[PDB]
């Protein structure tokens, strides 16, 4: 099945500028039947372009699409505050076979911000539900790309930590990420030092904040 | 350097199928390009730039599939678009492309053709052996007939009726009035607006053919619709002394007409 | 002119089948090419398989090519399609688009979201993050609450009753290996208002009917 | 215009019923055929010829016109078989600093063939001076911007058209209406529809050895005598299904009325006593082993007659 | 629309023919009139003959009965005006008009200009003009350059490289017997200025490609 390849992965500018993405066909793809859907979070993909240069209602002309063969591109003249979000393109036609790009997202380019490293130490109350949850908290950080690792008496902690990731506030263009690591009571209270180390691109060094079980 | 020309009786070959409608036991007269019958066919040895008329009964006696293709156009020089067919056995690569022939065009045993190929509006791809083909083009769209027969003589075309099959529409929509063949003898006789009486039998091969304008007995079988004619006398046909020149005579007027003052006045009446 | 209207949302225990529907106006159903696209949710868009009504003879994503059967009904100009042996990755949004054979612009529902899920209707559980006497990041510290174990999404997090707004970052819940929700709303306050200014998170989950005010404060 | 776009449909399956329906379009005229009986019609081939003109050029887009858009950009035969449809694109055609893109060829040295184009941008000769490719006196570029401008009026906006010809030749119909095929009914009379092609009658396996090229033959009168099924390749003979006139054999309504019927060269399958006769069936009428005088002739050396309790006897 | 183009000007010497062509482009060439009109230099319009292309029968006037043909020929929809025996009095401006039976507008061409003389190209001979030391006209002295015996047309004359243009009158050239034209050139400056400013008169000749720049002084 023809595979539709979209670059770059992630693209990062600022408002005013120009987005250019490309989208890769493994095969040669008519151009009357490639689609750019643009998808805000939350939100039901919008179609932006069909026939691979058609805008549909109400879409600004900044938006244009172009190409032929295997290789269709998307360009935004001018970014606006609008113009950030998940952009796919769809190869599709008159017969039941049809694909998407895996997506291209338009981000705003900032001066990098280093996070701020918070550690939570479990409540007593849920404790007494015997789960205990850590909290990691990575404030006003930007680049999203951050590494974020469990070290529980100088052991990596792999299998029992989720993140969840904040989308780019519009006013200060810092994202935050949320980590927590999630165990037992009972394994809670066999280790004493529960540490997160943080791995940033506007952190010179890792900066790790850690607590002792049972300390004020 | 090219061989000079040679000239064969054509016989009654050249006949094909008009249309596609099926017909047994019955005689049918049709009006249509036709190879005239004992016309006389140039014969080449192996490729100048025939002309193309209203169209071109080809054929080719061979034992190897010498000659391939052909070419179609005005001026064949990119200044127009030009029919290229390279039908050979069974692959076509049939395009109309505004192509730039070269001088001495010819295959190897290599693709060498044409030096340019710009704004292709169509594309189309899929004991000897006499090969009979019908080409002509009309309401922009190019019309291919063949029949391939395995026959046993080269001195001449042999003495015998075998009919053509339609094979090929093409929708070029070019002006064609010269063609060329492409090699890696063969006769090219010109079709013309004749009427044929055509025999279908039980199985619907047309078996035989009464070429219209041949000859008086001709015209005679086609006005009886039959291949049989008894004894008598039958009116065929009406003579016509055909005009020689135009004639004009207008009244020896030297004045214009003064029709300035009346389109071109300042104040139309009321 | 065109419109296509999907069925509503659905909750199915894992195994099961549901069958979504997809009801389409215009006049072009029977010429057209109806394909049923799957979002699962944070990864883009996927083509599960298509059908024209004309027809009849579906196709599939050879992902989805045995789990999920794709129908259209000309007499009644709607689409189905059917999944059979739901899993937990199965909880995505399941789009019917559209392509008519005298246009080349596509039409698209509304969306059809299904939740694989074994658990039912919970109220969510509130912990508040004790903020750190010690750990302060240059004179501001971040304090918030944690809720966890609650089910269907969504719920509301406001600080003082939508007193405190800045500095606020309510992190997207996640689905966790039990089945039930969780997520972490924090705010960034000066550290010399700890013992100052009161903060209380107040958390609504308006399918479980469950509302919670907890206060936080410093450990 | 000069250089309009040709597009070939074939093998596929069209439901016209979205185009005729559309509101879109300010002209759709059908020529040789009706837009409403195209799902009911299969064709060999469907060309749709795609360009842009002016409004007040919309008329010359039709079989049997004359202008600059008919004699040197696209011509139409007179037998041409098809539909023409144009819609405004103003909206899209139209730009505020003028739309160059569209051209139209403004001198031609002859008029076009039907279905010709013409994409030569050889310098005009007006007079007798060669141009030899440089513009000048008596020498013009062939080829005139439309330069459509939103502002422009009704007449001078561009109209896209959009020309469909349904070639019916002989081979078999590629492209058709989305009309449902039943199954095959033989030795009964039915109405019938192969490829768009109607009739009624009957239809009985033949022995007719079709060439492969053939899809059907015709009889003397130019009616379809036999068809090739277009999904089981087998052909079929087509025959009317069964007629002949009635007649009515009576006494005087004086003497009775009391009457036999004689169906003329009809079985006595297809229609009390019931008589094979050669000249047809005849019903109501007691053959006799006896032979009398002609009375009312039947035919055939077959006469009827009221005799002796009383009825219409054949003898 | 409709254009008239003639042919390039003409220089011949007496006693020999020219042959101004005039083509025309609009298809409206066959049925109208096509005249010839002379003006010579300082003189009104003269309409020498005409011709109807469509019956080539040209009529001229009573002066050019004799040493003026003129013809048509449709197949190049080009009017032709020959003149034999060239005289000095011939020397003029020839347009090709022409009237088309359908308007009653006039279709002019550009003019050809034929020189009948005898000279051939000369530079242009400069003699300053010394402004009188007492007759002075209210404290105005006029003071010029003579351009004499220089052909052909025109020449060029400014004062100072242009910077002196008020009170400068450049009388036009007049055709002496000789065949060569000449002209004055004069400017009025106050007497008092003599003696102060320097006056230098720049004449041009382009074919014979003649440049002179000389001073003017008071004798
Ligand atoms: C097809 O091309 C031929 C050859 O260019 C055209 O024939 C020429 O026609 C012009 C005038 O129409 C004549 O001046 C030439 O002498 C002709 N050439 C030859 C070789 O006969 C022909 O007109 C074209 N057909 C169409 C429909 O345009
Ligand atoms: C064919 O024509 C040539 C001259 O054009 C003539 O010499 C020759 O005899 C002809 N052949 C026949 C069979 O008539
Ligand atoms: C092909 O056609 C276009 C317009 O139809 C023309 O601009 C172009 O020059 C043509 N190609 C060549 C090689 O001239
Ligand atoms: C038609 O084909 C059959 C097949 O054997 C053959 O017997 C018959 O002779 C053919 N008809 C004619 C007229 O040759
Ligand atoms: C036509 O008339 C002209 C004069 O107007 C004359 O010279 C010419 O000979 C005439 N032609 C004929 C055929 O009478
Ligand atoms: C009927 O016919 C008989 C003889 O054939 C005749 O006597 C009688 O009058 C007729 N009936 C009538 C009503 O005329
Ligand atoms: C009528 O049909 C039957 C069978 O269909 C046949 O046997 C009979 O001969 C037919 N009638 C005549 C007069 O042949
Ligand atoms: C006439 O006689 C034959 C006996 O040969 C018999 O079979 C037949 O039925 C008789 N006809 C009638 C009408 O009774």
């Amino acid at each position: 099945a023809i595979r539709m390849t979209q670059s770059p992965g992630t693209l990062s500018l600022s408002p005013g500028e120009r987005a250019t993405l490309s989208c890769r066909a493994s095969q040669s793809v008519s151009s009357s039947y490639l689609a750019w859907y643009q998808q805000k979070p939350g939100q039901a993909p919008r179609l932006l372009i069909y026939g691979a240069s058609s805008r549909a209602t109400g879409i600004p002309d900044r938006f244009s699409g172009s190409g032929s063969g295997t290789d269709f591109t998307l360009t935004i003249s001018r970014l606006e505050p609008e113009d950030f979000a998940v952009y796919y393109c769809q190869q599709y036609g008159t017969s039941p076979s049809w694909t998407f790009g895996q997506g291209t997202k338009v981000e705003i380019k900032r001066t990098v911000a280093a996070p701020s490293v918070f550690i939570f130490p479990p409540s007593d109350e849920q404790l007494k539900s015997g789960t205990a949850s850590v909290v990691c908290l990575l404030n006003n950080f930007y680049p999203r790309e951050a590494k974020v690792q469990w070290k529980v008496d100088n052991a990596l902690q792999s299998g029992n930590s989720q993140e969840s990731v904040t989308e780019q506030d519009s006013k200060d263009s810092t994202y935050s990420l949320s980590s927590t690591l999630t165990l037992s009571k009972a394994d809670y209270e066999k280790h004493k030092v529960y540490a997160c180390e943080v791995t940033h691109q506007g952190l010179s060094s890792p900066v790790t904040k850690s607590f002792n079980r049972g300390e004020c | 350097t090219q061989l000079p020309p040679a000239y064969t009786n054509s016989f009654t070959r050249g006949v094909y199928y008009p249309d596609k409608v099926f017909r047994s036991s019955v005689l049918h007269s049709t009006q249509d390009l036709f190879l005239p019958f004992f016309s006389n066919v140039t014969w080449f040895h192996a490729n100048p730039v025939l002309p193309f008329n209203d169209g071109v009964y080809f054929a080719s006696t061979e034992k190897s599939n010498i000659i391939r293709g052909w070419i179609f156009g005005t001026t064949l020089d990119s200044k127009t678009q030009s029919l290229l067919i390279v039908n050979n056995a069974t692959n076509v690569v049939i395009k109309v492309c505004e192509f730039q022939f070269c001088n001495d065009p010819f295959l190897g045993v290599e693709f060498r053709v044409y030096s340019s190929a710009n704004n292709c509006t169509f594309e189309y791809v899929s004991f000897k052996n006499l090969r009979e083909f019908v080409f002509k083009n009309i309401d922009g769209y190019f019309k291919i007939y063949s029949k391939h027969t395995p026959i046993n003589l080269v001195r001449g075309l042999p003495q015998g009726f075998s009919a053509l099959e339609p094979l090929v529409d093409l929708p070029i929509g070019i002006n064609i009035t010269r063609f060329q063949t492409l090699h890696i003898a063969y006769y090219v006789g010109y079709l013309q607006p004749r009427t044929f009486l055509l025999k279908y039998n039980e199985n619907g091969t047309i078996t035989d053919a009464v070429d219209c304008a041949l000859d008086p007995l001709s015209e005679t079988k086609c006005t009886l619709k039959s291949f049989t004619v008894e004894k008598g006398i039958y009116q065929t046909s009406n003579f016509r002394v055909q005009p020689t020149e135009s004639i004009v005579r207008f009244p020896n007027i030297t004045n214009l007409c003064p029709f300035g003052e009346v389109f071109n006045a300042t104040r139309f009446a009321s | 002119e065109v419109q296509l209207v999907q069925s509503g949302a659905e909750v199915k225990k894992p195994g099961s089948s549901v069958k979504v529907s997809c009801k389409a106006s215009g006049g072009t159903f029977s010429s057209s090419v109806i394909s049923w696209v799957r979002q699962a949710p944070g990864q883009g868009l996927e083509w599960m398989g298509g059908i024209i009504p004309l027809f009849g003879s579906a196709n599939y994503a050879q992902k989805f090519q045995g789990r999920v059967t794709i129908t259209a009904d000309e007499s009644t100009s709607t689409a189905y399609m059917e999944m059979t042996s739901l899993r937990s990755e199965d909880t995505a949004v399941y789009y019917c688009a559209k392509v008519s054979q005298w246009a080349l612009i596509l039409f698209w529902g509304q969306g059809t979201l299904v939740t694989v899920s074994s658990a039912s209707t919970k109220g969510p559980s509130v912990f508040p993050l004790a903020p750190s006497s010690k750990s302060t990041s240059g004179g501001t510290a971040a304090l918030g609450c944690l809720v966890k174990d609650y089910f269907p999404e969504p719920v509301t997090v406001s600080w003082n009753s939508g007193a405190l707004t800045s500095g606020v970052h309510t992190f997207p819940a996640v689905l966790q290996s039990s089945g039930l929700y969780s997520l972490s709303s924090v705010v960034t306050v000066p550290s010399s208002s700890l013992g100052t200014q009161t903060y209380i998170c107040n958390v609504n989950h308006k399918p479980s009917n469950t509302k919670v005010d907890k206060k936080v404060e410093p450990k | 215009v000069y250089a309009w776009n040709r597009k070939r449909i074939s093998n596929c399956v069209a439901d016209y019923s979205v185009l005729y329906n559309s509101a879109s379009f300010s002209t759709f005229k059908c020529y040789g055929v009706s837009p409403t009986k195209l799902n009911d019609l299969c064709f060999t081939n469907v060309y749709a010829d795609s360009f842009v003109i002016r409004g007040d050029e919309v008329r010359q887009i039709a079989p049997g016109q004359t202008g600059n858009i008919a004699d040197y950009n696209y011509k139409l035969p007179d037998d041409f078989t098809g539909c023409v449809i144009a819609w405004n694109s103003n909206n899209l055609d139209s730009k505020v600093g003028g739309n160059y893109n569209y051209l139209y060829r403004l001198f031609r040295k002859s008029n076009l063939k039907p279905f010709e184009r013409d994409i030569s941008t050889e310098i005009y000769q007006a007079g007798s001076t060669p141009c030899n490719g440089v513009k000048g006196f008596n020498c013009y570029f062939p080829l005139q911007s439309y330069g459509f401008q939103p502002t422009y009026g009704v007449g001078y906006q561009p109209y896209r058209v959009v020309v469909l010809s349904f070639e019916l030749l002989h081979a078999p119909a590629t492209v058709c209406g989305p009309k449902k095929s039943t199954n095959l009914v033989k030795n009964k009379c039915v109405n019938f529809n192969f490829n768009g092609l109607t009739g009624t009658g009957v239809l009985t396996e033949s022995n007719k050895k079709f060439l492969p090229f053939q899809q059907f033959g015709r009889d003397i009168a130019d009616t379809t005598d036999a068809v090739r099924d277009p999904q089981t390749l087998e052909i079929l003979d087509i025959t009317p299904c069964s007629f002949g006139g009635v007649s009515v054999i009576t006494p005087g309504t004086n003497t009775s009325n009391q009457v036999a019927v004689l169906y003329q060269g009809v079985n006595c399958t297809e229609v009390s006593n019931v008589f094979q006769t050669r000249a047809g069936c005849l019903i109501g009428a007691e053959h006799v082993n006896n032979s009398y005088e002609c009375d009312i002739p039947i035919g055939a050396g077959i006469c009827a007659s009221y005799q002796t309790s009383q009825s219409i006897i054949a003898y």
